[PDB]
């Protein structure tokens, strides 16, 4: 069994940003990648990005400029930062495994 | 820009019956390189992964859940549904450097 | 590939 725990201040306030930390258990960040996803009320899910074991990162082509995904392999952590937030960013943010098999409890973000 | 992933809006079944959820890609036939994956959303935004990479069950997932590719589309099949299987099903395809989620299929188990 | 690697993981 593997677990993913989300934390971090998150924040709020417009013009500023969101910051989330995802701690994994059951496997090392050196071997496999972690995804980030969000779902806004009434709307579907949308992939934000993934950070592979070797450090390479892939982003959502339309949000690329406003987000950063980094990780500390030794502390088994992955960080998500999204900036220049707007009302439309309000949603629930989740960190997930390589093929979306395991999920984190999610974090709710109310912007503005 | 990128592709559109399409799923049926609603589907209905009953205990013991069999049902098939599909996933279409706007770029053409779905393939093994799209690494089709399926996740189940239950009330309370409870997410669980079911199938990953076309036909692999995410450990701990009931064997009644299967996946494969049929006629240009990805498919999730529940052989012998149960009442708890009532939820929204999301499909996700991979396009070389990113994932695209389908709109979801609400499944009703009368 | 990264995916073929996640696949290897799911199969165990």
């Amino acid at each position: 069994d593997v677990q993913l725990q989300q934390s971090g201040p998150g924040l709020v306030a417009p013009s500023q940003s969101l910051s989330i930390t995802c701690t994994v258990s059951g496997f090392s960040l050196t071997d496999y990648g972690v995804n980030w996803v969000r779902q806004s009320p009434g709307k579907g899910l949308e992939w934000l990005g993934v950070i592979w074991g070797d450090g390479i990162t892939d982003y959502n082509s339309a949000l690329k400029s406003r987000l950063s995904v980094t990780k500390d392999n030794s502390k088994s952590q992955v960080f998500l930062k999204m900036n220049s937030l707007q009302s439309g960013d309000s949603a629930r943010y989740y960190c997930v495994t390589g093929l979306f098999d395991y999920w984190g409890q999610g974090t709710t973000l109310t912007v503005s | 820009a990128d592709a559109v992933v399409t799923q049926e809006s609603a589907l209905t079944t009953s205990p013991g019956e069999t049902v098939t959820l599909t996933c279409r890609s706007s770029t053409g036939a779905v393939t093994t390189s799209n690494y089709a994956s399926w996740v189940q959303e239950k009330p309370d935004h409870l997410f669980t992964g079911l199938i990953g990479g076309t036909n692999n069950r995410a450990p701990g997932v009931p064997a009644r859940f299967s996946g494969s590719l049929i006629g240009d589309k990805a498919a999730l099949t529940i052989t012998g549904a149960q009442t708890e299987d009532e939820a929204i099903y999301f499909c996700a395809l991979w396009y070389s450097n990113h994932w695209v989620f389908g709109g979801g299929t609400k499944l009703t188990v009368l | 590939a990264h995916l073929e690697n996640e696949v290897a993981r799911l199969k165990k």
